[PDB]
């Protein structure tokens, strides 16, 4: 057969983005109200696992850390802490409206106004707190953003 | 219990009993006693002098007629404009009559109260809330320290001239590899409404012209 | 009534844009400025007078409690329509 | 001015700065420290990147919401550099590599995307341009490293004559590629590929005073049109420095790698430049000019080595 | 009144003494645990086929805010600024301004997605049924800015899901 | 102090409580010191209240026992109309009272599932949120919010039910004691579970009532005391239920009263499905409730109401109340102070969690490591009300 | 009146013991903090911050607010001892993220309003 090398690229990134969004591990910091609806996505009904995501995931062999609940100043040392010990590739999912930008204890004292202030956030679900079902648009849409990476297309033409 | 579907019907029977157990916890701590009173939806407030608490906490708790086992609550009140701005409120309850009493007393920045653990061993915890978010100390503590602020916070959030956001906030800096604190800057800042109205709702409470 | 500034960006309902100098306009170089193309002063304008025969009209918007508070106008005056508050609906009095 | 770039708050975070800055090749190790001080003090940073958008992820926190924007370039496309820079009042470059890769030889990462940058940069009307050089730049120089960073030197200040152009030394920091190159290249697997180490003399610089001259040159009006060169407090000799490295990192000692594709790490020409001798060029203002002390090595190398240290320590000896 | 959870008393007679021994040495009680997980492997999941299949929502459901219109297409909204006195969360920022031809109309209505709670006081405040919480709860974004509704925003949702919402209030404002 | 663990739960695991530091002290197995901090979940809820209306403060009562929150709605209700001296109608009492025992099944299902799944028992907690799920649908039709219902107000509640509702709720009940059951079926006499919460973490019955505990705490260890039956607030009165009690004060009885009070809450809901009274929702007094979306676009004194509730909120009378009520996890009171305005000058809340956790320490003398975590897990601790 | 509740000094004599108690553990404690914390500082830059600290208290002269202010230092050193701080906590003395702020007439007259 024959093949240019730019065919090869293309073709091996489809394979380790479908293999990587096919098999996503989260770790989830159940912060407060919004753990609970992260539990009710992985309950019967939802059923995280059908798509390949774990229920519990440690914090170093994660794939995506999901921020579910107020990060207060207190908390605030230890949830970087986490993210630094997780392995490459990693993606957060801010949950809720604490998580996105404060929410309801956005003027307190003692919140951080986002997660985005302590780490890079890929994925905002909105809601207090979104439903199961829509954390569970929000985890899909990671899939379809991990889906477009072109890691090794540009590793070519560097 | 009257005909009056949207007003809370009074209890006149426990009104009456509340205040005669006011007045007898009033004749046998005389020395300590500040003032009894008993609100409209029956609730007993005794006020002491700061330095009854433990005869007082312990004359309720082990009296054969008082008997208020339980520690419900104990909290603090900030009032800037008394001298003596923080109220420190004891909520017990007495299990053997089925009936709760409030005790209630006062301190300011530097006058230590004594610890009530000796009495409830509930106060523990509840004494050290009140130190970290008011900052009155309790003298005689088995472990005064910060409970709920994070570590090297300075200043006490709920005194009522601590502001509402504080002065310090926290985010990551790449630079130093590390979580850094740094003064507070609010892309919008709160938005202080004045809600009074400037007419007078509950005449009953007015107070007398200066 | 959607015109566009002479850079090339689109005027809001509002009327507000970025001028020519203004380094404000890059954030939306690669993607869009969303402006609702259905302006409201554009919409009610159109919309017919409603001739009537007495000097007080009541509108609230129509749909009983889906509309608006219930306002009384006045049509006395022959050199104007009457205005609805809410819903800028117009009145006007039939041959007087 | 215009009523939007004029300076309010408090230099904070929400505040707002009024600089507008286009910096390119801010996904590298000097990059990020100089989106990172903009970021600061409220300014908006358009980052073109060339890399995947997971590459830039670091580069969010470092803002305010809405002060950091990407954008996709390329260094052959003119267009997407003027998209860049259309809007902007100083266009920083940091465009660069080590090594030479098939598509972009060093003579186009040193001469022809940056004299395109700044071609376009004036075109559009950007009035600030800080472009970085190299200390040891020289159109004599074996290494071809350096001789390309002298000719770019020499199209930039007739393209954009009032240009800022700053000649720093090796800098060396927690993610560079000076003192992390003779803890691990010489360790690991190796013994130090020193050629006469006792002939070479280094003046290296801290990334942040680096990065604390860049900002400077960006507010002080007096820096426009001219050259800097940013050298650190102390001239060292290259074998010491080596040596006072490992000391550092508890390794051992003991005086005395084929590029590939990847990431070619040790090369042919980055031996020939970390043997090169620090110029000194007096007359060339420093960073006693921008209002920055230059900062000691000593302090600031137990901060990078700690990492490469395995789970009573004596400096160098300076060269007067 | 009140019972006893645990106050049995176990009998003492050799055929009680022995099914207990039985119990303990055969593992009966634990047997019967594997036999109702047994059940369960047969019984039909409760998993549903998201997103071909949605869990089920009611009317009144809380969702995504849009600013709504008159049949003629007016806006509704008179910029009394009930709703952003009554916010929770101070999600809200309004201006306003008399429009050119002397309508009480907002130029600014802003909601931070962010501070917002979803709580629906704001569409329990205003008068005019003007902001709604709609039926989307689907709308997640990859950017924080994304989540900063200005007015354009909030009208755009209202033109795209008034079919909708138009229904849902139909279904739900007796109530009301 | 042969060993200083300092375990942070920071790297959550499937729990949700919260996020728990725990400090300890291991001299081998055993455990000798107990040192919990709790930090890590304070948002300042107290003091942000100060600033709201009391309307507006109403949804931090959500927020804070977030697994018991109609119940929390309840006791600010309680304490505001107390101070308010109105009365909310005999229809939404029954409506509290109904989604007040719905709302204990919802805590206690997160309770025993959540316990047992952290001493490894998971299945269990995959069968009752399939339930859990099936109330928070209840939640979301009378409210529009599956968790968050903002729903039990001052005066009432916010909507009647819609049409149909009380037909599914029961539907819900008929089948819900054989779900009680599986679970039962599972845990009551396994003796793997029994030897994990049998003579775990006992209480005696004085060192309860001195520490401060409330709810199962106390029953656990043989206290008769339960809210609902000495200082009656709704209409508890008027519904018959027993109160489970325990014996030996160890996990396993509490254990087991909790999942005896999820059939007597069935029990209940029973008898409010049947009583539930016709009428009106919120107390027929405009000044404090607002009115009709239709009587507020026809009448001038409704509109005029409407308005001035949605800003500045109805005025409260000067006072202050202690006002407690049988939350699932334990007491749960809130402290009102009224500077006669309409915004709140102090609100204390009253979480059981904060004595219980203060309690671990005692609890947790003379045990192994593995126990703690079924301590914790039997004291049914939520951070959201820990910290406030 | 003048007649106040002690906390625990009852006049400054005792007060300056206390002080100078506190000083004493502080000043130990710096070495094994900026190593089990593993600090970039130099245990020089540490103790004269412990002293700098203690200065900027040197006027206090009431018996009762210098009790607090050893009680709340005491608290501090219990916190670094017990390693219940972290890096970040320890290093926020520092605040070596905040530009240099001038203090001239001049020079805060070109950046803004505040006084
Ligand atoms: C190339 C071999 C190198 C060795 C690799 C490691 C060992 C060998 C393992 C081979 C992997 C075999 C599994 C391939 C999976 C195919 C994806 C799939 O299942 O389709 C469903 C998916 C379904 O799409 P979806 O993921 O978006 O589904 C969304 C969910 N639904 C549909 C329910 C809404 O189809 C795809 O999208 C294709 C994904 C890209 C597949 C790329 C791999 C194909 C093989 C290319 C090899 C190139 C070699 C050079 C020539
Ligand atoms: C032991 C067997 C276990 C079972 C099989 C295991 C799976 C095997 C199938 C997967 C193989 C995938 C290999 C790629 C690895 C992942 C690459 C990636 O994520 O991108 C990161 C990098 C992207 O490069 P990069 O340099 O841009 O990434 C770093 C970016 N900076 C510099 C900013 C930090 O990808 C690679 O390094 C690819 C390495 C080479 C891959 C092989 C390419 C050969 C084909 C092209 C030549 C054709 C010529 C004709
Ligand atoms: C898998 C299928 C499980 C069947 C359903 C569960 C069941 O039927 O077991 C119940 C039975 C009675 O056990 P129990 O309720 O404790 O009362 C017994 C009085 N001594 O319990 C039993 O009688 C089960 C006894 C099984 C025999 C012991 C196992 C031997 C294993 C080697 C074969
Ligand atoms: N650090 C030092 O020791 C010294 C550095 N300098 C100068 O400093 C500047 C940056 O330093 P450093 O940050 O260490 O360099 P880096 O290699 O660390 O980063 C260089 C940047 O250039 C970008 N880049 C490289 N090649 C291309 C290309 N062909 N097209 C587009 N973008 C490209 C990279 O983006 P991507 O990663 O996306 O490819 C990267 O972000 C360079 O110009 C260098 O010459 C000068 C003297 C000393
Ligand atoms: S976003 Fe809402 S539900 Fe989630 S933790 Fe915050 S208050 Fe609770
Ligand atoms: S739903 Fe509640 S928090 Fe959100 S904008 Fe409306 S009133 Fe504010
Ligand atoms: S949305 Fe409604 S409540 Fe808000 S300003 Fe407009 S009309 Fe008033
Ligand atoms: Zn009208």
């Amino acid at each position: 057969p024959s093949s240019r090398g730019e065919y090869v690229v293309a073709k091996l990134d489809d394979l380790i983005n479908w293999a990587r969004r096919s098999s996503l591990w989260p770790m989830t910091f159940g912060l407060a109200c919004c753990a609970v609806e992260m539990m009710h996505m992985a309950a019967p009904r939802y059923d995280m696992d059908r798509f390949g995501v774990v229920f519990r995931a440690s914090p170093r062999q994660s794939d995506v850390m999901i921020v579910a609940g107020t990060l207060t100043n207190k908390m605030a040392p230890a949830l970087r802490k986490v993210y630094d010990q997780m392995p490459e590739p990693r993606y957060v999912v801010s949950m809720g409206s604490c998580a996105n930008g404060g929410g309801y204890y956005h003027y307190s004292y003692s919140v951080v106004r986002g997660c985005d202030r302590i780490v890079p956030v890929d994925i905002y679900v909105p809601g207090c707190p979104p439903t199961a079902e829509a954390l569970l648009y929000g985890i899909l849409q990671l899939q379809k953003k991990i889906k477009r990476e072109k890691r090794l297309r540009i590793w070519y033409r560097r | 219990a009257d005909t009056r579907p949207t007003v809370r019907p009074r209890n006149d029977v426990a009104h009456k009993q509340l205040s005669a157990f006011g007045e007898y916890v009033a004749e046998i701590l005389p020395k300590y006693v500040q003032q009894v009173q008993v609100s409209c939806f029956n609730e007993l407030e005794i006020c002491i002098h700061p330095d009854g608490v433990i005869p007082v906490l312990t004359f309720l708790r082990d009296h054969s007629n008082a008997q208020f086992k339980s520690l419900a609550d104990l909290t603090a009140v900030d009032i800037p404009t008394r001298q003596n701005r923080f109220e420190i409120v004891y909520n017990l309850l007495s299990l053997r009559f089925n009936s709760r009493i409030r005790v209630k007393t006062y301190t300011d920045e530097l006058t230590p109260i004594e610890s009530s653990v000796p009495v409830y061993k509930a106060a523990n915890w509840y004494e050290r809330e009140i130190w970290d978010m008011f900052g009155v100390f309790f003298a005689n503590h088995p472990d005064l320290r910060r409970i709920l602020t994070d570590y090297g916070f300075e200043g006490h959030p709920f005194r009522k001239d601590f502001p509402l956001s504080g002065y310090v906030e926290l985010r990551y800096d790449d630079e130093v590899k590390r979580v850094v604190a740094e003064p507070v800057e609010l892309a919008q800042e709160f938005r202080k409404f004045d809600l009074n109205s400037p007419w007078e709702a509950f005449p009953a409470y007015r107070q007398p012209p200066e | 009534g959607v015109r566009t500034s002479p850079t090339g960006e689109k005027v809001t309902h509002t009327g507000q844009v970025y001028d020519d100098g203004d380094y404000r306009k890059v954030r939306f170089v690669g993607r869009q400025k969303e402006v609702n193309e259905n302006f409201a002063i554009d919409l009610i304008a159109e919309q017919p007078v409603s001739q009537v025969g007495s000097r007080v009209i009541s509108c609230d918007g129509g749909g009983g409690a889906l509309g608006h508070p219930r306002v009384y106008i006045n049509l006395d005056k022959e050199t104007k329509t009457g205005t609805c508050g809410y819903c800028g609906l117009q009145f006007r009095q039939q041959h007087h | 001015l215009h009523h939007a770039v004029i300076p309010h708050g408090k230099g904070g975070r929400s505040s707002v700065s009024g600089i507008v800055a286009t910096v390119f090749g801010a996904t590298g190790f000097l990059g990020r420290y100089v989106v990172n001080h903009l970021g600061r003090m409220g300014s908006q940073v358009i980052v073109p990147h060339r890399c995947e958008p997971y590459d830039t992820m670091h580069l969010r926190p470092m803002g305010d919401l809405g002060q950091i924007i990407f954008m996709d370039w390329n260094g052959r496309d003119k267009d997407s550099i003027r998209r860049a820079v259309e809007h902007s009042s100083v266009v920083i470059n940091l465009v660069g590599r080590e090594w030479e890769t098939q598509n972009f030889d060093f003579e186009d990462v040193f001469v022809k995307i940056p004299q395109a940058i700044a071609q376009v940069s004036k075109e559009a009307g950007v009035e600030k341009f800080i472009h970085i050089s190299h200390l040891n730049a020289d159109i004599k120089s074996s290494s071809k490293y350096l001789r390309s960073k002298a000719v770019g030197e020499k199209e930039v200040r007739e393209t954009f004559p009032e240009a800022t152009i700053i000649k720093p030394a090796e800098i060396f920091g927690r993610e560079d590629r000076f003192l992390n190159y003779f803890a691990n290249i010489r360790w690991f697997g190796g013994v130090p590929l020193i050629s006469l180490g006792k002939k070479t003399v280094k003046q290296p610089v801290y990334i942040v005073d680096v990065t604390k001259g860049i900002i400077n040159a960006i507010k002080d009006p007096d820096a426009r049109g001219k050259t800097f060169a940013f050298v650190g407090p102390s001239r060292y000799l290259l074998f010491d420095l080596v040596q006072y490295v490992f000391a550092v990192a508890h390794r051992p000692f003991l005086p005395y790698f084929e590029i590939s594709p990847f990431e070619p790490w040790t090369t042919r020409d980055k031996v020939e430049r970390i043997h090169t001798t620090d110029k000194i060029l007096p007359h060339l203002p420093g960073l006693e000019d921008l209002g920055v002390e230059a900062t000691p090595l000593e302090l600031k190398a137990i901060e990078v080595l700690r990492r490469h240290r395995t789970y009573d320590v004596q400096p160098a000896k300076t060269i007067p | 009144t009140y019972k006893y959870v645990n106050l049995r008393e176990p009998s003492m007679d050799m055929k009680s003494v022995t099914d207990r021994a039985a119990q303990t040495l055969l593992w009966t009680e634990l047997i019967r645990g594997l036999g109702m997980t047994l059940s369960y492997l047969f019984r039909e999941p409760a998993t549903i086929n998201y997103p071909f299949e949605k869990g089920p929502l009611s009317p009144r459901f809380r969702g995504e805010h849009a600013l709504r219109r008159y049949p003629s297409g007016e806006e509704r909204c008179i910029a009394c600024k009930l709703c952003e006195a009554v916010c929770p969360a101070q999600a809200i920022t309004i201006e306003a301004e008399p429009r050119a031809d002397g309508s009480r109309r907002t130029t600014r209505y802003d909601i931070d997605m962010t501070k917002c709670i979803y709580c629906g006081f704001c569409q329990e405040a205003c008068p005019v049924d003007a902001i709604v919480e709609g039926p989307n709860f689907e709308f997640s974004t990859e950017t924080h800015e994304e989540l900063l509704y200005n007015k354009e925003k909030l009208l755009n949702n209202g033109d795209k899901w008034e079919a909708e919402i138009a229904a849902n209030i139909q279904a739900d404002y007796l109530y009301r | 102090l042969v060993s200083n663990l300092t375990l942070n739960f920071g790297p959550q695991h499937p729990a949700a409580h919260g996020v728990l530091r725990l400090v300890m002290e291991l001299s081998g197995e055993m455990v000798r010191k107990c040192d919990p901090h709790i930090g890590l979940l304070h948002r300042g809820t107290e003091k942000l209240i100060e600033y709201k209306t009391y309307l507006q403060a109403l949804p931090y009562f959500d927020r804070l026992d977030y697994v018991s929150m109609m119940c929390n709605e309840q006791a600010y209700s309680l304490a505001v109309e107390k101070l308010l001296n109105i009365r909310p109608p005999p229809r939404a009492q029954w409506i509290r009272v109904l989604f007040g025992e719905i709302t204990r099944l919802l805590n206690h299902i997160m309770a025993v599932t959540t316990h047992a799944l952290d001493i490894g028992a998971m299945t269990p907690f995959f069968w009752m949120f399939e339930e859990r799920e099936k109330m928070f649908e209840f939640y979301e039709r009378v409210s529009g919010a599956r968790m968050h219902a903002a729903y039990v107000r001052p005066g009432g509640v916010h909507q009647d039910l819609p049409l149909g509702l009380m037909d599914d709720i029961y539907e819900f009940s008929k089948n819900f004691s054989l779900r009680i059951d599986e679970l039962e079926e599972m845990l009551t006499n396994n003796r793997i579970w029994r030897n994990r919460t049998v003579d775990i973490g006992i209480v005696t019955a004085e060192d309860a009532l001195n520490y401060g505990f409330s709810g199962v705490m106390l029953r656990g260890s043989g206290i008769q005391w339960d809210l609902r039956k000495t200082q009656p607030y709704d209409v508890y009165d008027q519904v018959e239920f027993d109160v489970p009690i325990g014996s030996r004060g160890d996990c396993y009885d509490r254990y087991l009263c909790r999942v005896e009070e999820m059939r007597q809450s069935i029990r209940i809901i029973s008898q409010c499905l049947n009583k539930m009274p016709p009428g009106e929702i919120k107390v027929d007094d405009a000044k404090v409730s607002p009115p009709k979306r239709a009587e507020m676009k026809t009448s001038m004194e409704s509109l005029i109401h409407h308005f001035k509730l949605y800003t500045e909120g109805y005025q409260v009378p000067p006072g202050a109340t202690y006002t407690a009520i049988e939350a699932p996890k334990g007491e749960f009171g809130v402290y009102l102070v009224s500077d006669g305005s309409s915004r709140p000058y102090r609100c204390k809340i009253k979480a059981p969690g904060f004595a219980h956790l203060a309690g671990l320490d005692k609890m947790s003398k003379g045990h192994m490591l593995a126990d703690v975590v079924a301590i914790i897990g039997t004291q049914d601790i939520v951070f959201g009300e820990v910290d406030r | 009146s003048t007649s106040v509740k002690p906390i625990f000094s009852r006049d400054m004599n005792e007060a300056k013991r206390r002080v100078r108690e506190l000083y004493r553990a502080w000043y130990r404690e710096v070495p094994n903090t900026v190593h089990l914390f593993q600090l970039d500082i130099s245990v020089k830059q540490g103790r004269d911050k412990v002293r700098e600290m203690f200065k900027k208290n040197a006027h206090i002269t009431d018996p009762r607010v210098v009790d607090l202010l050893v009680i709340k230092g005491k608290m501090e050193l219990e916190e670094t001892i017990k390693v219940w701080k972290q890096r970040t906590h320890v290093m926020r003395f520092f605040h070596e993220t905040e530009a240099p702020r001038p203090k001239d007439f001049l020079s805060k007259f070109y950046v803004g309003h505040d006084p």
